[PDB]
């Protein structure tokens, strides 16, 4: 019943911004990349959530744990498109679940962009973030689009479900 | 000194601009209250005078086009009060929760800087005072404690100069948009009514 | 015993139905006027507080400062709408209050000598059906004379009432129509600005 | 300081509603002949007045008695550039006077259209009416006209003086 706080982490690209926007309004919004943060009270079946988005690009990163305190759940969105860098996300998925301020969030990673055609399957996405790894954290891997809006509800269904629980 | 001086100022700023945020959110919300009254009325008046235009044909069209105006501004009126709205929720955003973050840093800060001068008051003290076969045990306490107590004002000067530097990014981007939408909203307002 | 009474009870109603109904739109009217005030008030004070901030924020100037404007430009405008608002509500006033008062206060003596009409048309009846004596032929011609006396005064009001209307429904009429146009146009003149 | 009733009576196109709104709005407006009455709340010299303006037609004459009730002072306006109708104005002054309901009310006589070139002068009109040759009245007679706005302030505030005494 109280007011959940959500990290919505991951690279520049990844779609962050447009999964905010999209769960504060339901639509595909305009979006610039994030110097910092955006920040906004959301709803979704009830349950308050105040979620803050934080910008991937390289020297912002070195700061997403400024922001990490109080955190109940982080989504982690992927690009399923960037084979490339999908090194980079582990690299940063890595170091943030070591953090112990995160030791209670639950994670949800998004793989987003799936409705493209070359998209990454969640397997060798699961794989290349190490998240057969991850035992003792209740984690979720969805497949999601930020623009056409698949994914979306089912992976929040899961993450309110477990988040009151 | 400039260096912490400088950022007791920001903090200054900050603790002045979000009192001045509040009295903007306070005077927003007012204003939602008021047009919402302002709308009721709108709709009984609508009402009563349709009422006056079909019953007393007397003076049909008089009462007629009235009625049409009053319910006209109702609807408008409604729209409008759905942005002040999101404006006054999005403003409770960033007063409330995102200032106040960075607040509770500022607190952390604060407080870092009363233990790092207390265990530096001390070490000076033991430098000063008297001498005998236990104060060297305790000297290499009091500096051991004293050099972290460093470390920690050092890690949370640099953690509020960050989190100010990142909510000086954030509050331009959410102040210019919520300002222009609320702006444009009430051009939309009459506009809409102006159609009409 | 006329068809005037019955034509004329039948227009008292209406004068009264009607009143009631400018009452409710002279109270809402009253009640939008201080919403605007409020409103007004409101708009001032956070055109001034948006200014402020505008003066002292360099980074954000000009958001608040045009926002200013339009807070400050919305009252100035305010003001004046809510003269004209005013302005309908004591002419209305007028009509309903003091105008049609005048009207209730002969409806009343129109009334006061109808019912005095009845008791003595009563009376002459009671007496031109009951017994006789020394006291029954000298009494049915002094009430007679007090029958037919409220009877002029019963005709005379109830001329003068005929009268009273026939000047209030057009006078009625002209104040309404300039009043419900000097109201629409000043609502429209507020968004004009 | 309570509201007092004003009747403002005379010939048709006397000039009594132009009258009525120069001493409600200080303008000159647009007038069509009253068929029947106007009527405007009116303050001047922090004294309020209920105004009332009959209109002067033959129709509607015999009926301004039905209106006398609760008067404080009479307003007699009388065309200045109507010398064929003084006669005329004069029988229905006297006539009115000679009613009961006006035992308390202020007589005062408004010379209209005076920025007239031929215009009378304020004494023919006097002894034409028969103004001097009144029994235990107050009247006073004043040059005025509703056009340019000449004898308006000194009018009323003989009026208002003497109904503070
Ligand atoms: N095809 C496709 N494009 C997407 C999807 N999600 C986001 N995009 C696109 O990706 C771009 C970047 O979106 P944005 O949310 O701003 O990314 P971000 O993660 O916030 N980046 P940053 O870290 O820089 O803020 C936008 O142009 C948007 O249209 C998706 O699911 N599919
Ligand atoms: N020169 C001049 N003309 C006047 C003056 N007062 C009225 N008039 C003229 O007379 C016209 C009618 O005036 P009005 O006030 O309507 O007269 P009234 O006494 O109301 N007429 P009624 O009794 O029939 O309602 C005006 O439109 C104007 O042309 C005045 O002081 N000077
Ligand atoms: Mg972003
Ligand atoms: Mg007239």
């Amino acid at each position: 019943t109280r007011e959940m706080r959500i990290l919505i982490l991951g690279l520049d690209g990844a779609g962050k911004t447009t999964i905010l926007y999209r769960l504060q309004v339901g639509e595909v919004v305009t979006t610039i990349p994030t110097i910092g943060f955006n920040v906004e009270t959301v709803t979704y079946k009830n349950l308050k959530f105040q979620v803050w988005d934080l910008g991937g690009l390289t020297s912002i990163r070195p700061y997403w744990r400024c922001y990490y305190s109080n955190t109940d759940a982080v989504i982690y969105v992927v690009d399923s498109c960037d084979r490339d860098r999908i090194g980079i996300s582990k690299s940063e998925l890595v170091a943030m679940l070591e953090e112990e301020e995160l030791r209670k969030a639950i994670l949800v990673v998004f793989a987003n962009k799936q409705d493209m055609e070359q998209a990454m399957t969640s397997s060798e996405m699961a794989n290349s973030l190490g998240l057969p790894a991850l035992k003792d954290r209740k984690w979720q891997i969805f497949k999601t689009s930020a623009t056409k809006g698949t994914g979306l509800d089912e992976a929040m269904e899961w993450l309110v479900e477990t988040l009151k629980s | 000194r400039t260096v912490d001086l400088e950022l007791e100022l920001q903090i200054e700023l900050l603790r002045e601009t979000k009192r001045k945020y509040e009295s903007v959110l306070q005077l927003g919300r007012a204003l939602t209250a008021h047009l919402y009254s302002l709308l009721q009325t709108q709709h009984a008046l609508g009402d009563a005078f349709a009422d006056l235009s079909q019953k007393s044909p007397e003076l049909q069209e008089e009462f007629g086009y009235n009625a049409e105006t009053q319910k006209l501004l109702c609807k408008n009126g409604e729209t409008l009060l759905g942005a002040v709205n999101f404006f006054v929720s999005s403003i409770n955003t960033l007063v409330t929760k995102t200032m106040e973050d960075t607040l509770m840093t500022v607190k952390q800060y604060e407080a870092a800087r009363l233990e790092y001068d207390a265990y530096r008051t001390d070490l000076e003290e033991l430098s000063l005072g008297p001498r005998d076969a236990g104060t060297r045990g305790r000297l290499e306490s009091a500096q051991a404690t004293f050099q972290a107590h460093r470390d920690k004002y050092e890690k949370l000067r640099g953690d509020v100069a960050i989190k100010l530097k990142f909510l000086e990014e954030n509050k331009i981007k959410v102040m210019h948009k919520q300002l222009l939408l609320f702006h444009n909203a009430v051009s939309a307002y009459f506009a809409g009514n102006q159609k009409q």
